[PDB]
């Protein structure tokens, strides 16, 4: 897996993309590491805020399936031709594979100002695939095509680039041990929360609050997602654990950002975040730790900052904010997500995320997804 | 999308033999799936043999059955196929037809000389 260690471009704005060949003869494409979606989806014609796109008509191997694909959310949508093509990953792999291609020829708040990708690369399971399951994903063809175990590793370094590790856990990414939380359900990659501790306190929510409808695990979305009630306890209890004249309340919402002298660094006043997972025996969980530093993010005379964590509506989503502390493990061969202290996950040679455990969850219901 | 899978046709032969698998499918529009062919013997690696793509025109080989194998499909019959000529002992294994995710039961090839 050497091949695949720094084989990542890109930061939280623009994406964590990966370089990819699709077509004969070869067409470079930058595509961005989602593990919240399900399909291999790329630009099929020219667009704003993008330089390539891969011509399907420019490739001799491509085949069509004939029919479109639509997936409307909430931001917006995308529409493109669905179709079969071989792609390599050089910083990976040496042969080429067959694959199912979404390319997009209408969107709406999808290629969005300021990234460096043409494409997503959807790495969630078969469930969430449009226009349906049966539409093979990229990793189920990969993993049957290259004989590479259903497992993959991410490591974000843009708290640059990283690392995608097709295929297994590559030892020199991470220091300490693993640990490991059951997948729920398998489409996002759905895991269980137990408790948010914010300064040493936790909030006083229950526990089905972090849980409904769903907390994942996505590379593709930049912040720290959090259902409105929520996000709304996190800010309350950022500003109290604070002691420190306010942020505007337009900080909190990312409408303002906060600026100081750019050196009175603002980090040394903020608590920390923690989140519990259900370990794999379920009396038992361990706590993912966030500083100040991965949730106040930089943005002459003045450094600025915005708040990393933004509100959801049906799902806490486990984003860029969280993972850019920790290497990420997607063992589906296991069903669960793994996670430990990220090595290149430091500023100003301190550690910026933690991992400890395990504690208990004798006062926690037995199941916290309702 | 219940994707549905039912191999045949393995058997005991010899060296330099022959074989014919097929896979019915049901569930889903077997015209519009890309197939593979994947075989696992006791005690050894998961290893890919061929994938065809939909319309059957695009067809890939892993070097170990490169022209001793041929993978084929019927649309019209949502059966899938692999003509396997020149049999080696090391061909023996479990061979089964996958797509998206979900794969069929298998089917038994032995090459022995015994
Ligand atoms: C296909 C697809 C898809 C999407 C999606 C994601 C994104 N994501 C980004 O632009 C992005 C930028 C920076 C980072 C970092 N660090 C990560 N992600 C863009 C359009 C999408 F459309 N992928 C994810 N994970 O959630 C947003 C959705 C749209 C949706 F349909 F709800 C799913």
């Amino acid at each position: 897996f050497l091949a695949m260690v720094d084989n990542l471009q890109g930061d939280s704005g623009r994406g964590y993309y990966l370089e990819m060949l699709i077509g004969t003869p070869p067409q470079k494409l930058q595509i961005l590491v989602d593990t919240g979606s399900s399909n291999f989806a790329v630009a099929g014609t020219p667009h704003s805020y993008i330089d390539t796109y891969f011509d399907t008509e420019r490739s001799s191997t491509y085949r069509s399936k004939g029919f479109d694909v639509t997936v409307k959310y909430t931001q917006g949508s995308w529409t493109g031709f669905v179709g079969e093509d071989l792609v390599t990953i050089p910083k990976g792999f040496n042969t080429s594979f067959l694959v199912n291609i979404a390319t997009i020829f209408e969107s709406e708040n999808f290629f969005l100002p300021g990234i460096k990708w043409n494409g997503i690369l959807g790495l969630a399971y078969a469930t969430l695939a449009k226009p349906s399951s049966s539409l093979e994903t990229f990793f189920d063809s990969l993993v049957t095509q290259a004989n590479i175990p259903n497992v993959f590793s991410m490591q974000m370094c843009g708290a640059n680039g990283g690392s995608l590790v097709l295929g297994g856990i590559e030892p020199s990414l991470y220091k300490g041990d693993i640990w490991y939380t059951p997948i729920k359900e398998e489409w996002y990659y759905q895991i269980e929360i137990l408790k948010l501790e914010i300064g040493g306190q936790s909030l006083n929510l229950d526990c089905r609050e972090y849980n409904a409808d769903k907390a994942i695990v996505d590379s593709g979305t930049t912040l720290l997602r959090l259902p409105q009630k929520v996000f709304d306890a996190v800010v309350e209890a950022v500003a109290r654990a604070s002691l420190i004249p306010e942020f505007s309340d337009g900080f909190w919402t990312g409408s303002q950002l906060a600026c100081w002298t750019n050196s009175e660094t603002p980090w040394s006043y903020f608590p920390k975040i923690s989140i519990y997972l259900r370990d794999e025996n379920s009396s038992r969980s361990f706590r993912i730790t966030i500083l100040p530093q991965l949730y106040i993010q930089p943005m002459l005379n003045y450094e600025c900052y915005r708040f990393g964590i933004s509100p959801s509506t049906n799902a806490l989503v486990i984003g860029a904010t969280v993972m850019e502390g920790f290497y990420v493990i997607f063992d589906r061969a296991q069903k669960r997500v793994g996670f430990a202290a990220s090595p290149c996950a430091e500023i100003a040679g301190a550690a910026v995320s933690e991992i400890s455990g395990p504690f208990s969850t004798e006062d926690v219901a037995s199941n916290c997804v309702p | 999308a219940q994707v549905q899978l039912q191999e045949s046709g393995g058997g005991l032969v010899q060296p330099g033999g022959s074989l014919r698998l097929s896979c019915a499918a049901s569930g889903f529009t077997f015209s519009s799936a890309i197939m593979t062919w994947v075989r696992q013997a006791p005690g050894k690696g998961r290893e890919w043999v061929s994938t065809i793509g939909s319309d059957g025109s695009i067809t890939t080989y892993a070097d170990s059955v490169k022209g001793r194998f041929t993978i084929s499909r019927d649309n019209a019959r949502n059966t899938l196929y692999l003509q396997m000529n020149s049999l080696k002992p090391e061909d023996t294994a479990v061979y089964y037809c996958t797509s998206a995710g979900r794969r069929g039961p298998g089917t038994q090839v032995t090459v022995s000389s015994h």
